[PDB]
Formats: C-alpha cells, structure tokens, sequence
DNA sequence: GGCTGCGTACGTGCGGGTCGT
DNA sequence: CACGACCCGCACGTACGCAGC
C-alpha cells in the first residue's frame, strides 16, 4: 500500500518536472528574449500568440539533402524527371527528357530491368545507383596487399605489386614467401609468422628493405584464423 | 487562515481554468486535424509543439511515395523533432507517438553510442528501433527492429529504410545460406560468377573476398552479429578465372525460434558489375 | 509582526484508461 | 464481455516563499 503511494509521488514528480522542462524548452524556443523568466501561463499565451502566425516541397528538399538522388516518372520511355538529377549524374533532359531509360543504363544492364517489368525495387548502373518505386526514385552510395597461409604460402595479392617490384601474381600465387626471402633473414620473417599467429589480431611490422605489417585474421564469430594479412611495401 | 485558504482554493481554481483553456487552445493551433488534436495529453502538446517549432525554424507527393522507410530529423541532443507520415507502414507506431522527443527512448540500448559518436559529412549506419507491427500492437509486447539509415547534417537529417526479412522474401540476384562462421550450406550462381555450389559449399566466404574490402566486410559482419540485419557496400568479389565484380548483399541472421537461438545465416546477394579483367 | 494577492511546487483521490488470466 | 488487477493524466487542495498599499 505504502509502495503504491510513494511510487505515485515519485512518478508524478517526474511527470511534473518533465512538463517544466518542456516548459523551459518552449519558453526559450519562442521569441518573447525577455528580461528574465515569465510565469508559465504567460509563456503559454505567448506560445499560442506566436503560433497563430501561420508541406511537400520542403520534404522534397529534405529527401534531396538526405540521399543525393532524384525522381523520374517512366513507362521504358520516360515522361518526367526531377531537376535535381543534375547535381547527381549531370546530363539534364539530354539523354532523358522523354527518352527510354534503357538508353541511360549501362549497355550490359538492360535485360535485368527487362526482367523487372512484368512494389518494385532494384539496383542499376548509369552514365556518369540504388532505386525504388512502384515512377521511381534513385540515389547513391607503391603499396599492395598480400594474403597468405598459416605457414606463409600465399593466397591473394594486389596487382600494383607489378608497379612496386615488377612481378605477376600467378608466379607467386601458391608459392612460399620464405622462398623469396634473402637467406640472411629468412628466419626473421619466419619468427614474424611465429608471432602473428600468437599475436591474436594485432599488427607486426618487419623489415625484409621491404617493410610489411603482417597480422592474423580470425573468423569474427568463431575467432579462429584462416589467413594472415600482410601489407608489404617498399623502402 | 481559513479565509486565505478558501480564497486560495478559489483563485487556484481560476488558475487551472485558464490552464486547461490555454492547453486545449494550443491544441487547436496545431497543424493536426482536430480529430486527434485536443484529444491528447497536454505534455504531448508540449512535445510536438516544441518539435514543430524548431522544425519550421530550422528551415508533388511524388517524392515520399517511391521512397522506402521514413524520414528522421534530429538535433545535437537527439530530440527527434520530425517523422514522416509513412512511418505507420513500418515500425507500427505513428508519427504523433514520437514526433519530437528522445531518440534513445525508442532505440534499443547497447546501441545509443553509435548515435552519440554520430552526433559529433556523409553517414550510412544501421539503427535499432522498436517495431510493433508484425498489425499494430502495444509496447513491451512490441520488439526490436533494424533500419539502414543514410543521411547528412546541417541539426541532422536521415533516411531510414527497412530490410527484407527472408520470412517474407520478395535474374540479377542470387541467394545463399551459410553457417555462423560462414561456411556455405545452401546456394543456387555460375552464370554471373564462375564457381558452383557443389565446388564451394563448405568454404569461408572471406577467402573468396577481396582484401581491399574485407575490412569493410568484417566491420559489417561484426555489425551483423551484434545487430540484426545489414546492407553492405560494394564488394569486389573474385571469380573462378576472372578478377573482381561489384557485389551487394542484404544478409540476415536465423534465430531458431526455440528459445531464439543463433543458428544460421542467409544472404540475398545482388550483383552489379561484369567480370573485370579476364587475364 | 500581522493578511493579502501571487505563483510554484508536492501529495493524492478519482475517472478512464489496458493488460492479463 | 466481463471483473478487480493495475497504471496514468488531471484535476484538486494546501504549502512555502515573495513582495508591498
């Protein structure tokens, strides 16, 4: 019984005080700036007096500044487009106006748009894009990597390696990196890979002279390794 | 003392009279169709008045239509001071329920910090509202829902789209199914890519990923596990003989309804680009 | 110190609401 | 479609503190 009573007092306190915080927020939100803090009644009178001073296009603006996209009413012949298409893909009413949209998609991405015209949503490519509708709208989203094995054997590379040192992936893909190491410090990289496996998910920079920041990657859920990421670059 | 008491009672009565007066009168002054205006709480009146005030201060039907999801407007404090009408189709809640008070009040805890750091110019992030829709229902019997948000600031403005839960699915796109650590289980593929479900099946999808993106993919995967669903960026995924292809994916988590237990994974994988660089 | 208007609080009984079973 | 179960907005009365013919 007492419980319900003091919980009543507490909760009503919170409600009152939140109505007073609403009252202050509203008090400063409205223009009548005054010397200092009128009573709540007068504050309200001024609120409604102000509020007597009285939409879709603002919403349009909002969407534009929220997506960086545009609108288009189509058939594949188009019949209308948003002007805001210009700060997006340029080409305003040039390859649009009344043109078929097909003459604006990537020449390869036409039959997918064909298979999607028997709600409606899809993703398309356009001349320099996610799009939804029923008419629709469209909006927009020296060093090289190397993936290895637990014992150093490669798995993946980045092509600009050929710019860095001058080699081609396939004559490295599958081979071993310790086979590429100058006999001097073949052990060093070995030690390095003796460490990254133990250094759970943390970097390790070694000097083969080519720097490289090798570190292990464990499967995010099961947190067990399957490869070592080693960005190597020259110096 | 009793005269001051009776006159205190009566004068205070006058006070409350003009109070309720100015409240329902402020309700009449709203943009709301009176069918709902004077019908609601005065504290609510405070909320939405404040909101619409800072709304019209901070500034055909074609547009909002084709959109998916709804409109969200915040300030530095987080008073979500605008919500588009279309909200009803999602969440289950209505605009008027939630137009101009806290955003953390309706987003799952253990998620607010994202909001925090994202009130610190282009922003793409996933949020955790509370759907009450399954038709509309009541709160606390309602549950957590996810929303991909793309937006910019000025006083923040956001587009919040919903995801396609494979409990309600639906030549460009192919589906896939995997374990938790992502070893395949069920697939469709060759046409656009190369390999076969027979050839792959049990293989870490991180292997057939590009290293340049696998960072973003692991970030959106930690998302996946920590959150509910996801819609990634644009994968540069490998082919059997070819180089990379621009790929998009809307994946989901399968919770075995038997005590909602993390069981399986399913990805709805879109494809964008053709196989670049054959040799 | 008297007594007043005057205003903002805290406490609470009561009508109308909604959830569980 | 009920009934007490409760939770809640909104009255309501009364309290404490400011000012001042």
């Amino acid at each position: 019984e007492r419980l319900a009573r003091e919980n009543h007092s507490e909760i009503e306190r919170r409600r009152r005080n939140k109505m007073t915080a609403y009252i202050t927020e509203l008090s400063d939100m409205v223009p009548t700036a005054l010397a200092r803090k009128p009573d709540k009644l007068t504050i309200l009178r001024m609120a409604v007096s102000h509020m007597k001073s009285l939409t879709d296009q603002e919403l349009k603006h909002l969407i534009l500044e929220a997506a960086d996209g545009f609108l288009f009413i189509v058939s594949g012949r188009v019949v209308y487009v948003s002007d805001s298409v210009t700060p997006v893909l340029n080409q305003p009413q040039s390859e649009w106006f009344g043109s078929t949209l097909y003459d604006q998609v990537h020449p390869d991405d036409v039959d997918k748009l064909r298979e999607q015209l028997s709600r409606r949503s899809f993703i398309c490519r356009m001349r320099c894009v996610h799009c939804t509708g029923y008419v629709a709208i469209g909006r927009l989203q020296t060093e090289f990597i190397s993936r290895h094995n637990i014992e150093g054997i490669f798995t993946f590379v980045d092509h600009r390696c050929v710019a860095t040192v001058g080699y081609q992936p396939q004559e490295l893909l599958g081979k071993n990196i310790v086979e590429f190491c100058h006999p001097e410090d073949q052990q060093l990289l070995r030690d390095s890979f003796q460490q990254v496996v133990k250094l759970k998910g943390q970097v390790l920079s070694v000097m083969f002279w080519m720097r490289t920041s090798s570190f292990t990657f464990q499967n995010p859920y099961s947190d067990e390794i399957e490869y070592i990421i080693c960005t190597n670059t020259n110096v | 003392s009793e005269r001051r008491k009776e006159k205190s009672r009566d004068a205070a009565r006058s006070r409350r009279s003009k109070e309720s007066e100015v409240f329902y009168e402020l309700a009449h002054q709203l943009p709301l169709p009176h069918n709902v205006s004077s019908h609601l709480d005065k504290a609510s009146v405070m909320r939405l008045t404040i909101s619409y005030l800072r709304v019209r201060k901070l500034l055909d039907c074609f547009y909002l239509k084709a959109l998916d999801g709804f409109v969200m407007v915040l300030t530095d404090d987080g008073d979500m001071v605008y919500i588009s009408d279309n909200v009803n189709k999602y969440m289950g809640l209505t605009q008027f329920e939630l137009t101009g008070h806290s955003v953390f009040d309706f987003t799952h805890p253990c998620d607010h910090e994202e909001m925090r750091e994202m009130l610190t110019t282009q922003r793409s992030f996933f949020l955790r509202m509370k759907c009450t829709l399954t038709r509309t229902m009541n709160i606390k019997s309602a549950t957590w829902k996810v929303l991909h948000c793309t937006g910019h600031i000025h006083c923040l403005v956001l587009i919040c789209e919903p995801i396609p839960h494979p409990s309600n699915i639906e030549s460009k796109t192919f589906l896939s199914r995997h374990s938790l650590d992502m070893k395949f289980s069920y697939c469709d593929i060759t046409e656009l890519m190369g390999y076969e479900p027979e050839e792959l099946l049990g293989r870490s999808i991180y292997e057939y990923y590009h290293a340049l993106d696998s960072d973003h993919l692991t970030k959106t995967h930690h998302d996946m596990f920590t959150k509910g669903q996801v819609t990634t960026g644009q994968y540069r995924m490998l082919a059997k003989r070819g180089g990379y292809v621009w790929v998009e994916t809307q994946a989901t988590v399968i919770y075995n309804t038997k005590n909602s237990q993390p069981q399986c994974i399913v990805c709805v994988n879109y494809v964008v680009s053709g196989i670049i660089q054959h040799d």
